[PDB]
């Protein structure tokens, strides 16, 4: 595991353990986004914004529904445990490919229950609704605007006529468009294999999803996995998604830990070790963790899939303590930090940082041999870094450091400049020495001829 | 899509041996496993027994061996075959289909309770 | 060309092609925003609300026309087939600019019918207005606002007196402030060199371009295309613009082909061959295509222009088929494929993936020194993958792979750590090389005074 | 300094030299953001939207408020000039993160000011309020909705009833959700650490800056910095803000200029030099800016901090004039100018580029071994460039080029696959060396044995 | 813009000659080429011919030394001139101006017809 | 937030002495400097002097040597000491006070003047 210790000699701090939570399985739920609103002024008035709304829509559900027609890419025994799922097509798909179009085959047995409901849910009015089956749960429909219809534009007809109420359902129904804009339109072949965010949709209808469909993290994870489109009716103006409960575990024996790398000193130069920003552990192994995509709890990380990944580099036996393997990276700018709090005492390297011990007088010189000072309750009863004067933890238990001869040959570029730079010196060198073989090979020629 | 219907639970004398057939069906060509759970009060739903549809089979720690689960293929039906059942083991027993996709289907659940003496 | 039935046995799966559609030319049509909206009160009730938007605007229209000035370098024969374009300025404009400034000179004849135009909408309140001239398109101008000042701010200034109308003005206007903010102020230079995308103009104020100015892919790609500014009023508060129709003509002889790399083992390890996305023919031409600005049609990519770029490596003799010179890399995650159906069977590497051919139980095991495994219908009936059922396709033209010792020498790597560190362990050989030459060389100095 | 007019020579194009500046002190004020608005129905019957709409606030501001307390990572002479800010805490806490605790401690005395404001902000329903106190400024706080709700919902309450209302609220409430996650949600620690933006809340709330806290440029420099949340009332659903007006001073002898690096030609290929988009001085300093995050006035550029980098390379050389370190890298696109106006001519390799001198039959043709061709006006009247005619200017500076045998030795590549193919030839080379070697070694141990 | 005004179409008979001429003003500086186009019944316009500013021609299959192109450039007039004409060749012709930023401008295109016999 | 209070201005005779003693009052712990600013009519703010925490003064090239400042930390006080006043030097005199992270803090200024003989 890591030797949190001794990776502080170079200033990588690892920090803030938190276990990692994973949805074992999703508990599925239906949503039918039916995006013609219904009208009530009996006489046609609102038409014809509905006609060029719909003439909007052709922007958006068309290329969605050309794009979830490439799913089908499995051709339909079914219907039996362990049995085929279906033919394979004449094509290429990707394993993420694949994976959708066993989704949607998989969702596909509702077919028939959309059609017994679409014909409830072209006549209703009512914004949301919730159809029950002789499957388990609820399948629920969203009628776009129907709220703002019924409530604003069905008395607007009667009261200001058919010009405002006209206007009023153009500009809604537009806004409506450049909403939907936003959440369909962009990726579409990757939305169609990966899915839509569900916090998209639930900020276009404002779902109250444990209502419609049942920790504040937890609800921001169901709101960051990605609901998967499974139908798209292009003559009803309709598209039916699969959202996805997730039902979480907490995984044993994972810590998910922060580190932060501080300038390192050699010989007056700044260096730091450039370590992934999260590293893990599952018992033996160590790795880094790409949380980019988890929600971060106080106790724990959320992820929809185990984040790690293997580090491929010395930086595994770095991490676990064999200190002489870290990687040396130069610093460019003020985004390295210079110094850190640790532990109740301070770590920083205070050839580029004004380190004080007992006051802004008394300056704690570092040897320029020495990459970083640790300094320790013990040392300094108020460290002023940079005149900021703090008072170290008297319960810290940040460990007093005897300095050592550490010496990292790992020197390691992050700038593909500086790698073909030294790349070119060193094939400048492999010239001379070939130059220098060359002139070797035909003196042992003459001295052969001689 | 996946229809479970559990069955065979009620009361039953304590070490008797019970069985409890559950029914699936729809799409059940992109069933991962199909297998049981169980939600005793007070605590999380606990699993019971799987079958993969390799045959691989496997138990908590509560069951291994001592319980068996089974399946009827040409049926769609999954069994699990309860024995030398304990006070311990009065629970709602939860059938469950696991998709390739890990979605999670999950039946109505059976009531399993046996006599106090 | 490539020759993909070879590519397939290092899991690079050339697939789907499709034409490429470029705008030889693009029929030009002016678009005049104009800004302020006119207000019928008859008693300047809203005045106070556009005054302070007047004061918004300023924080997007004087930073455009300083930008648009910057155009200004091109000095001024003109007006004559073949004559001077104009004096060059004291400065310096790359060819972006250079393009742009000819764009603003070409235009610039219209300032005369703007100057006419104006006085025109200066006055009317109608929302969106076309002008004929003697040139031969109409000009068309957008008044923003101006539907629902009319329709909603005319009434209430009766109905709810000026408090109501000005709140609903200031809201309104201020909304279409952050509208025009995102459209406008991102980017400044950018913006005016290259251009704004029709897209959110038109997401602006809901233009009918075809109606306005005149395949649903057809108009997705007239949408992605830059409206050029031509001209910024700082007095009127009123943006003309060029709006670009353009030609398409399908280019002959061209394919656009995806690419997609499965992984392939090497000794119990994961590589693959990181080629870019996508792939295009031009007779025998074969390159990479930069489709990501272009809008992917079902049958045909529709480019703004050839996205072609040459490939630099011997990825060209790899895609040819001289599958000897395909560089490997090492897998990462699991966004490279393990497995893939090609052309009605399945191409996967068997070590990191269950392959099954008749059931679940008989394993597709590969040998350690074969990269990926072809799956022929000839071979399985039924191949299960991951415990995937699925029939392989009686009519696929997967052509059967006999293996092969195919070796690929060229390693290679994507990461700057991983080059570094290989270049620094071939630093240290290199001088461990020169040390023993100084050595040699000494020697001979021995052998040659002795 | 910079050697613009040897630079030339080699198509890099040191341009438009721009003061610099830096916001040497920021005046703070505050901003109190009081989610919920006050309503006057005398009834309570938009409790129902507030209920929910709490509901809502929940998942941003339970997030925020969690976040911030990871803040307090310093622990509490204070209050004595030069006195302990407080003591460390056991944990780890970066210089962005000390920083952050610095200045919310710095904040952490308006505390008994804000709980003699809350008493007056629960009760008004005013939408913008400004509280004075013994300290300097003013204090403000913004209800979010309340124009709206007074304006539009109180009489709305009356003239449609609660149901109505109700919409009305549940519709601008949720809007305004949306456009706080919009503001608040993403990046929540760095949104803690480094602050909010303050164009985004005053997009919120038209906020007119100058009129509330106290050129165009200056105010969008100040809508750019950003403000740091102070505090975060779970109960009250408050957010306090910290605003931060800066005081700009020009920096003295500052310049930034821009370089463009046309193509310049080595043997019918296509090279340029990599160079940063900006280079800056500081009297005898020469290095890069990363003008990314500062707003480009007419004549300087603000930034919020000295955006200068020190240029590792020989790239600091190549600028000052030594020409032959310069570092090349092959073309890769469209996106490298291949021509530039410059001081009144045009710097252009005509190679790829159809330069002609006094009319489109005339073309400079430019030796294989000249990288560009600098046309002067003593040379050209009327330079042609892919059949553009433009006058050169007659007032132009542009040098004249007697051509040299500029060789640049410092071949670079941008592309990991580039440096790894070339690394491994290397390598090969590295290895037949070693081979060579071992050879040596064996017929040297034969000699000696003879 | 650039204004295209077509002239010299009509009825002519079969097999003999006319000459088309468009005259062109605006920012003719910043057109890269002048020419013409045709469009027949149902379909599209075919390109029939173009002057480059360089005085570099170009023609159809259907068009090459078939048909001859020319110019005045001191008074910025662009004439076709038509010969051998064939009830083939009947169509609008479009005089047309491309903009070195590939603008395209048109003329309102000229009826060319010939007798049935 | 500190709270700035200057004090000791009013008129004087030219060539005389005078202290300004501004109290400072808040969480100074957090102030990087206390000093004094000026403005004189129709400019900017100029610099005077300034005391860093550490002790390190400096002033502008108006006032280095000719005057002088001090602090008596025990009360959080920082005196500005004026001697040898000339017409040059009438302007507000503004104390600030300077925070680690660039905020900065303002009396309300007092005015100094001199006699015109």
């Amino acid at each position: 595991q890591i030797d949190i210790t001794k990776l502080q000699h170079v200033g990588v701090l690892v920090n803030s353990p938190k276990g990692m939570k994973i949805p074992q399985n999703f508990e599925t739920r239906y949503l039918i986004l039916s995006l013609i609103p219904k009208i009530e002024d009996s006489n046609s008035c609102g038409d014809q914004q509905i006609k060029q709304y719909k003439r909007l829509l052709d922007r958006l559900i068309i290329p969605l529904y050309d794009g979830l027609r490439l799913m089908k890419d499995v051709i339909v025994t079914e219907r039996f445990f362990g049995g085929v799922i279906g033919t394979i097509a004449l094509g290429v798909a990707t394993s993420a490919q694949i994976t959708a179009a066993v989704a949607l085959v998989e969702a596909k047995q509702a077919r028939s229950d959309i059609e017994k409901l679409k014909e409830a849910i072209r006549d209703t009015n009512k914004a949301v609704q919730s159809v029950q089956s002789s499957v388990g749960p609820p399948i629920v429909a969203i009628k776009s605007v129907q709220d703002y219809v019924n409530k604003e534009i069905v008395p607007s007809i009667a009261r200001l006529g058919c010009e405002a109420a006209g206007l009023q359902l153009g500009i809604a129904l537009t806004q409506h468009y450049s909403e939907l804009t936003n959440i369909f339109g962009d990726n579409i072949g990757s939305l169609i294999e990966k899915g839509i965010k569900l916090q998209g949709i639930a900020s276009l209808y404002r779902t109250n999803i444990t209502e419609i469909f049942t920790d504040i993290y937890d609800l921001l994870f169901t709101e960051s996995i990605k609901v998967r489109v499974i139908d798209v009716d292009l003559n009803d103006y309709s598209i039916t998604l699969q959202v996805r409960l997730p039902l979480l575990t907490r995984l044993l024996n994972t810590q998910i830990y922060k580190v932060d790398s501080i300038s390192y000193n050699i010989q007056n130069r700044e260096w730091y070790i450039p370590l992934p920003s999260h590293i893990m552990t599952k018992g033996a192994f160590l790795g880094g963790a790409d949380v980019k995509e988890c929600i971060e709890a106080p106790s724990s990380y959320i992820c929809p899939s185990d984040p790690g990944f293997v580090l491929n580099h010395e930086m595994e036996s770095c991490l676990s303590g064999n200190i002489s393997q870290c990687p040396r990276t130069t610093v460019t700018s003020d985004i390295v930090p210079r110094y850190a709090f640790v532990n109740g005492g301070v770590v920083a390297n205070c050839i580029t940082t004004t380190c004080t011990c007992n006051g802004i007088g008394n300056r704690i010189n570092q040897p320029p041999d020495q990459g970083v000072k640790i300094i320790t309750h013990k040392e300094c009863n108020t460290i002023g870094i940079n005149g900021m004067l703090f008072n170290t933890n008297k319960e810290g238990t940040l460990a007093f450091y005897t300095p050592d001869d550490i010496t990292l040959n790992n020197s390691v570029a992050l700038n593909p400049i500086d790698i073909s730079i030294e790349l070119n010196k060193a094939k400048s060198d492999l010239e001379e020495v070939k130059e220098w073989i060359r002139r070797v090979n035909q003196k042992l020629d003459s001295i052969g001829s001689g | 899509e996946v229809q479970l219907v559990e069955s065979g639970g009620g009361l039953v004398q304590p070490g008797g041996s019970l069985r409890l057939s559950c029914s699936a069906s729809g799409s059940l060509s992109t069933i991962k496993a199909l297998g049981w759970y169980r939600r005793a009060p007070g605590r999380e739903r606990e699993l019971v027994a799987s079958i993969t549809s390799a045959g691989e089979t496997n138990y908590a720690d509560s069951a291994k061996g001592r319980f068996t689960v089974s399946t009827d293929n040409a049926k769609n039906t999954v069994d699990l075959r309860m024995n030398s059942l304990k006070p311990e083991d009065t629970a709602v027993y939860y059938c469950y289909a696991e998709s390739f996709v890990l979605n999670i289907y999950w039946g109505q659940g059976t009531q399993v309770t046996v006599s106090s003496g």
